[PDB]
Order: structure tokens, then C-alpha cells, then sequence
RNA sequence: GAUGGGGAAGCUCCGUUUCAAAGGCCUGAUUUUAUGCAGGCCACCAUCGAAAGGGAAUCCGGUUAAGAUUCCGGAACCUGG
RNA sequence: GCUUGUGACGGCCCGUGAAAAUCCACAGGAAGGAAUAGUUUUCAUGCCAGGUCGUACUGAUAACCGCAGCAGGUCUCCAAG
RNA sequence: UUGACAUUGUGAAGAGACAUAGUUUCUUUACUUAUUCAAUGAAGCGGAGCUGGAAUUCAUUUUCCACGUUCUAGCAUUCAAGGUCCCAUUCGGGGCUGAUCCGGGUU
């Protein structure tokens, strides 16, 4: 028969079959375990007197936290490790390259109690 | 006739945006497309010398079809046919004491360039087919001259892959015949005679004729009408 | 300010007549009369040059 | 010695055009089907000041003959054109100020601007405020059209070349004294760093052929040959004559 | 300042939409079923570059030895779902 | 009155005094849509969520640069009688 | 900057030799495919045909032009409505025509 009929003047790259990967050997032989578990997200209580005050007055736990951890990973790692409801989490980087979480609990939980339940005092 | 209505459109300059048309003549093709097309044109605007362009004189489809007709009766062995022939001749020879001849003398088309060349030299070919496509044409150009000096009847045939299909290769520069069972001797000389008439006799005359120098029709019509009016005014 | 127009209801961004939040209602009066008169004169332009073709 | 001033300009660091505020590039429409078979209509939507330019520009919008859309061009405002005017552009087009017509299609004596050197270059000749070209004849076989350019030169170009009827707005601009340095300052401020000009005769010889000496003087003939080499050409390059031009000018 | 490219013995130089087959959205098709293909568009063609340019949206009171339009209290507002 | 903000004007130019992101509107009418019950989330109210990095202090006749706790230098806001 | 050689190919008139047969060499001027310059989301190029018509017919056309838009700061988009033929009539959807043929040389 006769020719194609292109109504447009631009030639464009033909839409060709783009095939997914079926590797013949694995990537790295073992998937790396969870790089930031809860026990790595929160590293130490901060028991400075100005912090211990926030426990007694403002119902807040102060934690030294992994630099790699964000506000979400703190809130989750607090609930799992301490069985508490977290209202909100404020963080700041201490002037020695460490992360400080100001973790505030909902009114159900008394921070002071949960503070000498973990042990520090 | 109902609430429907005829409302013809006015595609004249300055109104009614042009409709979609077949711009196939105008598309901006990829360079690889552009190159091969202009390669064919540049190969036609030049004056091509007669030792080339004795090609482009391709054998006609009918004579060719009868040549593919005969040549197919002489394909080489297939994959299974040779392994089948071996065990048939590995058994009957090694025990039945066949003189390495538990198999009949084969008859097939000869192929491969260097193979076919020495066949012509040694005056063993009876009919040589040459493809018209060979891209380093030097692989082939000297064959019409060679066959002519060796009394070997040759034919330039459209299709380097079509010569390849009949020999189980994707392509094949040449295909020739030397052996033919007596049942097909008569059809051969019949084809050879038509073939010699088209090529091997026209050789010396074609050898004197250049080709090409053929204008595109924009410069052709500008020529057919410029010499039309200038002379017959 | 332009991003604030996304925090306000459509009635604050248009008026009820055609070309509401777009043209100043005296231009609309004008692009109406201009439209109507041109379509009228366009009819006049055809049958005049149709009779031209019948007598010329 | 040092590299002299006119040699530094070609590198274009501090000498490139001061371009931020420009309106765009002034150009005739692309020489499409409509313009070279019929004519196309547009409206000058605005005539506007182009920074650093003498002449005002004319924004003229057309319909796109192939897609449903408006496409706007930037013309140079020919004097007399106005907001709301209809501009026609095409082989068959009326000989009215503001329209653009192929040079072949206007009688002799026509006065046009922004004319193309070869057809389609979208405007080459007679663009500065106050200039124009006049057609002085036609050669229908080979369809040339002899014109006279603002310099006085009489070039012959294709009859398909396009020009716009009229002269370019803003004439007489150069009749007013700048009157003071600042006017010239703000002038070249929006063109390029060509101002002010230290005389080569006030520099030391490192700087310029004219530099040095215990008195301020050129020292040798200031007429420099065409064959002179970069760093030599300063003064009156290839001057075929010199001195106060007395007597009537006006090429014969 | 990458890129198809073009220079250069070469470190590298040039070009930035540049003589390049340059790319992605809406939803329909599915009721093996997950995303292959059936439409139609867009030919826009990297990216870096402003803690004074452009720019979604917060306030007052209280509070520390040292923090606050960021904490507390009360009262809002924007954006996405 | 003073500082600042803003308005409607007026003077000036051979100077006529950025860009993009982003947001809205209109033109358009593709389509989808109710009587035994539909369309509606640019009206009200209600639900969830909002990460990452900076945030101390000095800013100068002592926290900056001038070998220094140097009569030098170093951008700016607020401004009582 | 100037010359020669190479990139360098195709015609025609005009000069030049074995000494007034065409191989060859130049001067003049044509050709387009090398080479060069521009333009464009490579859009309408070239040739022919339709219909009109200036044209005068020296047998019937020998030709040449044309061959959708100009009072107005509107409107122009859904492969187009219309027309025609199909799917087996659904709601949808297609072909042709509208928009003349031919050559794929983007100009
Ligand atoms: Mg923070
Ligand atoms: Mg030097
Ligand atoms: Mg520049
Ligand atoms: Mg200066
Ligand atoms: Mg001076
Ligand atoms: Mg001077
Ligand atoms: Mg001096
Ligand atoms: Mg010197
Ligand atoms: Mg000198
Ligand atoms: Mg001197
Ligand atoms: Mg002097
Ligand atoms: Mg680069
Ligand atoms: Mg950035
Ligand atoms: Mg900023
Ligand atoms: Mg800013
Ligand atoms: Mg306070
Ligand atoms: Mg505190
Ligand atoms: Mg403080
Ligand atoms: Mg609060
Ligand atoms: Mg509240
Ligand atoms: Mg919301
Ligand atoms: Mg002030
Ligand atoms: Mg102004
Ligand atoms: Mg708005
Ligand atoms: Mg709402
Ligand atoms: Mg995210
Ligand atoms: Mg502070
Ligand atoms: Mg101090
Ligand atoms: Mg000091
Ligand atoms: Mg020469
Ligand atoms: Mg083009």
C-alpha cells in the first residue's frame, strides 16, 4: 500500500519497551538490619538540673538523641521504649554535636513518675 | 435538515485556523534517515563509471523467480539433516564397511565469496548469481568481468538476503551452481541462455556506458520547460 | 495579594455579568456592540458582492 | 607595551551591551505562507519605549494561522502608526503606512523601513530613529529592486525582501544638544561602556600609539592603513581623504 | 555550568537550545490483574546562582542565672490529606 | 508640629526606571448530572498531619580586620523636652 | 594580503597542439550534488488539473493572468459542521467528502 500519514512535522523518539530488572545475582547477599532502632534513636536521659526541672514542672522528658533521628523517629521511639503518649517533640542541637529532645507527654502520663521509673533521679 | 446545520469553513489566509494535513513531506527526520536518503541522491547526481552501474541492471523478477525456483531444489543440509546423515553414515560405515560412502554425493548451491571466486577461476561454476546490494561494492564489482573472461554465465540479482534465504544465512553476497542432477540440466541451460542474453552478452556494451547525472524533478521540470519555450517559441 | 485569592470565595473574584472578573463592563458593552454590528455588516458585505457577481 | 583600549573591547567583559531593560528584538514576522501569498492582519496592541534605543517599538499581535493562539511580534514603530491600528503584511497588501510589503510589490518612490537584506532576515536596513530607504527602480526579470540606504549607498536586493511603509518614529532626536556630561552619561549608561573617552594622546606610550612626548601630539600621520595590524589601528583608519569637508556632499 | 555535539597531542577549550530520534501529565482501558495499552494533549529541553530582590501562614500576656514571634497560657492562621 | 505610611496629582528624561516561581479570573463547553429523588466541597461546621538545618552572645576607643583589650577601618533600623 | 597546488565535480560558446579529424589546457557563463549562509515547534515547494476571465480566434484554442480575509481596539480551539457510506443499532465509533491530483527536494 501507501505511506504513513504524519499530521505533525516533529519526529520524536519512538515509545519503546522499557524492561524491568531481573538480576542474575543478588545485590548485597544480606539486607542490612534496621540502622536506626529505638534503642539507637534515644541515647541517654539528660539529667541536668534545668532539665530535671522540666520533668517536675512541665511534664517533659529530656533525652539525648541520635543526630540521625528526626522528630518522628523520636516520638515513635519514645512510645515503644517507655509506653507513653507523646504530645509534641521539640529538638535542638546541643553545642557539642548532640541532639536534645524536649519530649512532652499528654496529660494522662506524669513525667516525674515515668522518670524515676526508668531510674534517673 | 433537523436542528443540524451546514456551516462551511473558510480556510483562506487570515481566518479559520488551518486544519490538520498530511505533513509527511515536511517532517524533520532523524539524521540517520536523512543521510541514507541523500546518499542515494548523491549517488545519482554524480556520473557513475561503467564498471559500477553495470549494476542497477538487476535481473527481472520473472527470470529471477525461475532462478529461485531451480536453486531451492539445491539447498545445503539443514541442522538436523547433517546430524541425521552422520548417524546414518557413522553406523553403516564403521560396521557395514561402506567405503566412506554410506551417503550419496551431495548436490547443493555453492556460496561464500572466496569459495565462489576460485570456482569461477577454475572453470567449475555453471551459473553465478551476484547480489546488487553489496555495500563495499568492491567485494563484488570484479565478478562480471571475472565471469566474462571465464566463460562463466553470471547474473546480477536483486536481494542479498534473498540469496541468503536460499542458503540458510541472513545474507549472502553470491550464490552459484556447479553440480546439477540430470533431471534439472534442461531447465538450467534454459535459464542460463536467458541470463547470458541479459548480462554476459551486454557486458562489453554496458562497459562503455556511464550512468547517473540524473536531476531531481525540481531541477528537471525547470529543465523540461526551459528548453521547451526557448526552442519552440 | 495573589496567593490570598485562593483563600477567598468565588463571589469575591467575579461579578455576575459576562466577562466578570476580567473586563470592565464598558469594554463589554463595546465588544458587544462591535460584535453585533460587524456580524450585521458582514451579511451586508456578502449579498452586495453577490449582486456584483450577477451584474458586472 | 600594553594592550590598547580598542583591543580590549573584543573580549567583551565590561564592554557588552547593557541589555536588562530591553523590550526584545525588533523583527518582522517570519516570512510564512500568508505573507508571501496573501496578507495577514494584526493589531498594534501598544507602542513602547525600548531602553537604549532611539525609536519606539510597536507590539503587533497576530493570529496563528496553524494553531488557535495569539502570536505577538515586535516591530519598530513607523511614524504615524498608533495603538489600535490594523497592520497588513503580505505580497498582496495595501500600500499604507505601517504595513509590510515585499519590495517588488511597491512602486518606485516608496519609502519603507526595517527592510530585509535577503528575504526573510526579519529586518536589516533603516532601523534607527528617523531613517528609511527609497526604492529607485525595478528589474522584473531576476526581480531585483534598487534602493538607496540612509548612508546614501544604493544597494540592489531581492524583490521578495520585505519592508514596512513609512519612516521610523522619533526623528530629530539628534538635533538637541546633550548640553552636559550627565545627559551623555545616562545615554551610554543604557547602551554600553563606551563613555567617556580618554584621548590616546593623554596616555603614556605603553597605552596607545599616541602616548608620550614632552608635548601632547600625534607624532606621526594619524592615517593608518587597512593592512595595519591590531594595536596599530587607531586614528583615521584607511582614510581616503582628510580635513574639513568643504563643498556640497550628496553623492552624485 | 552539565548534556548530543564541535576544537585540541592533551590537561581540557567552545556551545546551552546549541545542525540531537532529548521528555510527562491526565484519565480511560482492567474485573485472569496488575498496570500492559486504547485516546488526546505539552514540545516546555538540565541544573547552580539572593539569610537586603520575589515569597503560603501568629499574636498578645507570662516565664529563665542564661532561651523565646520558638517554652507556658490564651486566642488564630496557612498548607497538605 | 515630628517620624513614618499612604493617596490623588504635578516636574523630569537622546535616562521612561528587573525576572521567574506562584495565585486567581475569564473565554470556551468536553463531559456528568433529578422525582420518587439526584448534582453539589470556591457556603458553615467537623478529622488528621506539618519534617530537616540556624536560633547563645559581641557587632566594636576590648568579642570583626588592622601582629594587640591599637585614638584607624568596617552595611543598617528605632530616635523625647 | 597575493599566487600556486589540494578539497574540485557537470554542460555550452570562445581560445590553444600531433601540424583545419577531438584527447587535452585555459578565458567567458551556465548546472547542482561537494562546499558555504540563513530560516522554521522543517506547513503548504515544484509540476499538473479545476473552474472564471483579459485576450483574437486565422480551425479550436495558440496562450497569459488570476484561481475565499481591508469602514470598527469584537469573535475564530474539541481529527468540523454539513453530506455520504459502514458497525448490525445504544450510549458510542469508523471511512470518505468537506479540503483536486502527482513527485516525498523543509524553504
Ligand atoms: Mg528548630
Ligand atoms: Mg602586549
Ligand atoms: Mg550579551
Ligand atoms: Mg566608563
Ligand atoms: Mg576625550
Ligand atoms: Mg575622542
Ligand atoms: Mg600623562
Ligand atoms: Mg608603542
Ligand atoms: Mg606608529
Ligand atoms: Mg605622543
Ligand atoms: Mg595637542
Ligand atoms: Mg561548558
Ligand atoms: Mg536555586
Ligand atoms: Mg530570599
Ligand atoms: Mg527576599
Ligand atoms: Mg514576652
Ligand atoms: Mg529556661
Ligand atoms: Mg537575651
Ligand atoms: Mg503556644
Ligand atoms: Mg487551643
Ligand atoms: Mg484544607
Ligand atoms: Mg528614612
Ligand atoms: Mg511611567
Ligand atoms: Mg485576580
Ligand atoms: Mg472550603
Ligand atoms: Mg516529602
Ligand atoms: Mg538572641
Ligand atoms: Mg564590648
Ligand atoms: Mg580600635
Ligand atoms: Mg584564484
Ligand atoms: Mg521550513
Amino acid at each position: 500500500k501507501a505511506l504513513k500519514v504524519r499530521t505533525s512535522a516533529t519526529f520524536r523518539l519512538p515509545k519503546t519497551l522499557k524492561l524491568a530488572r531481573a538480576p542474575k545475582y543478588a545485590s548485597k547477599a544480606v539486607p542490612h538490619y534496621n540502622r536506626l532502632d529505638s534503642y539507637k534513636v534515644i541515647e541517654q536521659p539528660i539529667t541536668s538540673e534545668t532539665a530535671m526541672k522540666k520533668v517536675e514542672d512541665g511534664n517533659i522528658l529530656v533525652f539525648q538523641v541520635s543526630m540521625k533521628a528526626n522528630k518522628y523517629q523520636i516520638k515513635k521511639a519514645v512510645k515503644e521504649l517507655y509506653e507513653v503518649d507523646v504530645l509534641k517533640v521539640n529538638t535542638l542541637v546541643r553545642p557539642n554535636g548532640t541532639k536534645k529532645a524536649y519530649v512532652r507527654l499528654t496529660a494522662d502520663y506524669d513525667a516525674l513518675d515515668i522518670a524515676n521509673r526508668i531510674g534517673y533521679i | 435538515n433537523p436542528l443540524t446545520h451546514s456551516t462551511p469553513k473558510n480556510f483562506g489566509i487570515g481566518q479559520a485556523v488551518q486544519p490538520k494535513r498530511n505533513l509527511s513531506r515536511y517532517v524533520k527526520w532523524p539524521e540517520y534517515v536523512r543521510v541514507q536518503r541523500q546518499k542515494k541522491i548523491l549517488s545519482i547526481r554524480l556520473k557513475v563509471p561503467p564498471t559500477i552501474a553495470q549494476f542497477q541492471y538487476t535481473l527481472d523478477r520473472n527470470t529471477a523467480a525461475e532462478t529461485f525456483k531451480l536453486f531451492n531444489k539445491y539447498r545445503p543440509e539443514t541442522a538436523a539433516e547433517k546430524k541425521e546423515r552422520l548417524t546414518k553414515e557413522a553406523a553403516a560405515v564403521a560396521e557395514g564397511k561402506s567405503k566412506q560412502d554410506a551417503s550419496p554425493k551431495p548436490y547443493a548451491v555453492k556460496y561464500g565469496l572466496n569459495h565462489v571466486v576460485a570456482l569461477i577461476e577454475n572453470k567449475k561454476a555453471k551459473l553465478v548469481l551476484i547480489a546488487n546490494d553489496v555495500d563495499p561494492i568492491e567485494l563484488v564489482v570484479f565478478l562480471p568481468a571475472l565471469c566474462k573472461k571465464m566463460g562463466v554465465p553470471y547474473a546480477i540479482v536483486k536481494g542479498k538476503a534473498r540469496l541468503g534465504t536460499l542458503v540458510n544465512q541472513k545474507t549472502s553476497a553470491v550464490a552459484a551452481l556447479t553440480e546439477v542432477r540430470a533431471e534439472d540440466e534442461a531447465a538450467l541451460a534454459k535459464l542460463v541462455s536467458t541470463i547470458d542474453a541479459n548480462f554476459a552478452d551486454k557486458y562489453d556494451e554496458v562497459k562503455k556506458h556511464w550512468g547517473g547525472g540524473i536531476l531531481g524533478n525540481k531541477a528537471q521540470a525547470k529543465m523540461d520547460k526551459r528548453a521547451k519555450n526557448s526552442d519552440s517559441a | 495579594r495573589p496567593r490570598q485569592y485562593a483563600t477567598v470565595s468565588k463571589t469575591h473574584k467575579t461579578v455576575s455579568r459576562a466577562y466578570g472578573g476580567s473586563r470592565c463592563a464598558n469594554c463589554v458593552k463595546e465588544r458587544i456592540i462591535r460584535a453585533f454590528l460587524i456580524e450585521e455588516q458582514k451579511i451586508v458585505k456578502k449579498v452586495v458582492k453577490e449582486q456584483t457577481e450577477a451584474a458586472k | 607595551g600594553r594592550v590598547i583600549r580598542n583591543q580590549r573591547k573584543g573580549a567583551g567583559s565590561i564592554f557588552t551591551s547593557h541589555t536588562r531593560l530591553r523590550q526584545g528584538a525588533a523583527k518582522l514576522r517570519t516570512l510564512d505562507y500568508a505573507e508571501r501569498h496573501g496578507y495577514i492582519r494584526g493589531i498594534v496592541k501598544q507602542i513602547v519605549h525600548d531602553s537604549g534605543r532611539g525609536a519606539p517599538l510597536a507590539k503587533v499581535v497576530f493570529r496563528d494561522p496553524y494553531k488557535y493562539r495569539l502570536r505577538e511580534e515586535i516591530f519598530i514603530a513607523n511614524e504615524g502608526v498608533h495603538t489600535g491600528q490594523f497592520i497588513y503584511a503580505g505580497k498582496k497588501a495595501s500600500l499604507n503606512v505601517g504595513n509590510v510589503l515585499p519590495l517588488g510589490s511597491v512602486p518606485e518612490g516608496t519609502i519603507v523601513s526595517n527592510v530585509e537584506e535577503k528575504p526573510g532576515d526579519r529586518g536589516a536596513l533603516a532601523r534607527a530613529s528617523g531613517n528609511y530607504v527609497i526604492i529607485i527602480g525595478h528589474n522584473p526579470d531576476e526581480n531585483k529592486t534598487r534602493v538607496r540606504l540612509p548612508s546614501g549607498a544604493k544597494k540592489v536586493i531581492s524583490s521578495d525582501a520585505r519592508g514596512v511603509i513609512g519612516v521610523i518614529a522619533g526623528g530629530g532626536r539628534v538635533d538637541k544638544p546633550l548640553l552636559k556630561a550627565g545627559r551623555a552619561f545616562h545615554k551610554y549608561r543604557l547602551k554600553r561602556n563606551s563613555w567617556p573617552k580618554t584621548r590616546g594622546v593623554a596616555m603614556n606610550p605603553v597605552d596607545h600609539p599616541h602616548g608620550g612626548g614632552n608635548h601632547q601630539h600625534i607624532g606621526k600621520a594619524s592615517t593608518i592603513s587597512r593592512g595595519a595590524v591590531s594595536g596599530q589601528k587607531a586614528g583615521l583608519i584607511a582614510a581616503r581623504r582628510t580635513g574639513l569637508l568643504r563643498g556640497s556632499q550628496k553623492t552624485q
